[PDB]
């Protein structure tokens, strides 16, 4: 059940000095790299994107080629409340927002689409802080309108 | 007579200067006006 | 001297919150995976 | 299987240097066909028939005779998500996008109308650009207020 969302060969690694520190993902025929994460991405042709950042979203997004924009994610602007699917384990939406198992999601754990039940990307989370037994998620979602709201906890830690 | 300080300022000197200053603060006004209309713009549709 | 170095910051100034405006209005618009910006571009046409 | 086995005879390969190079279709009384095939439609009374030039739509259009009116396609206004009928496989309407999988249409092939599950015309197509595993396409279809929006995808590779 929950090893039918993992094979998404579609989300690329950042590679720096050889370690993992970040995922760049790909989503509507755009490809979507945290900011403050260091690094190159494996793939060749999309390392060879040139990317406009963007400061206020933590974010640098990026126009993939033709040839690549079929096999792409599908976003999502309805985020009803309950259950979500993750590469690390079961999410949940409550309140507007995100919240995991404590432990979950740690250094080189950002960049990672959050899928829905149907298996299609909600929002890309770029970092969490641990607020007792659920940690608390900073991620970047889609509105119905399209104005890419952000929800940040208080005192956000990185990854 | 006395010489003031701005005695021998023309209407015409006092246009220009008026343009020059007193312009750029409308254009510093107008700017920090579509600021925050922006600013509020798009923190009202975050929500 | 003075009046150049103002209006010349003025100017500078204006210039760069104008532009951080528009980059602050669109950006929400414009990192849309599907890129649809109808709403801005026809209240204001800042593009 | 089923995806083919709706085939209709309202649709006539144009004739140039004795080969085929695309299909002109009569749907609800107007024949169409695009500025890119040239020759002489197969029907002699449709090929002996005067054309009305729209350079701007990538078609042109002519008015059938009174008597073949009864037997023609029906135009479609309303276009649901999901799969559709074509002439060679299923055709998926997503994101307001025609798009055929790999391979699937070429040179020649423009022109084909793409039809519904139940059986009428609901577009029809006059170019297709390679988009990876999924191939979009350039297709002409029908409004509810017959305004007939045109969708050309970027730099299409023109058939």
């Amino acid at each position: 059940r929950m090893v039918m969302k993992l094979e998404s060969d579609k989300t690329f690694p950042i590679m720096l000095e050889g370690k993992i520190n970040g995922y760049a993902c790909v989503v509507g025929g755009k490809l979507f790299r945290p900011m403050h994460v260091e690094g190159k991405i494996d793939n060749d042709v999309l390392a060879a994107l040139k990317t406009k950042k963007a400061s206020k979203y933590d974010l640098e997004y990026a126009d993939v080629p033709q040839n690549m924009r079929a096999d792409t994610f599908k976003y999502t602007h309805e985020k009803p409340q309950g259950y979500y699917s993750w590469h690390h384990g079961a999410v949940q939406y409550e309140n507007g927002r995100f919240t995991v198992p404590k432990g979950v999601g740690a250094k080189g754990d950002s960049g990672r689409p959050i899928l829905d039940n149907q298996g299609r990307v909600v929002a890309i989370v770029l970092g969490g802080v641990n607020e007792g037994s659920r940690t608390a998620l900073s991620v970047v979602m889609w509105n119905e309108k399209g104005v890419t709201v952000k929800y940040t906890p208080e005192n956000c830690e990185q990854w | 007579h006395a010489q003031t300080f701005t005695a021998a300022v023309s209407k015409t000197a006092w246009t220009w200067l008026t343009s020059l200053l007193g312009g750029s603060a409308v254009i510093i006004i107008i700017g920090l006006v579509l600021a925050t209309i922006v600013a509020m713009y798009v923190l009202t549709n975050q929500k | 001297s003075i009046c150049a170095a103002i209006a010349t910051v003025s100017v500078a100034a204006s210039t760069w919150l104008f532009c951080r405006s528009r980059v602050a209005c669109l950006t929400p618009y414009r990192l849309t995976p599907n890129a649809r910006i109808p709403f801005c571009l026809a209240v204001l046409c800042c593009a």
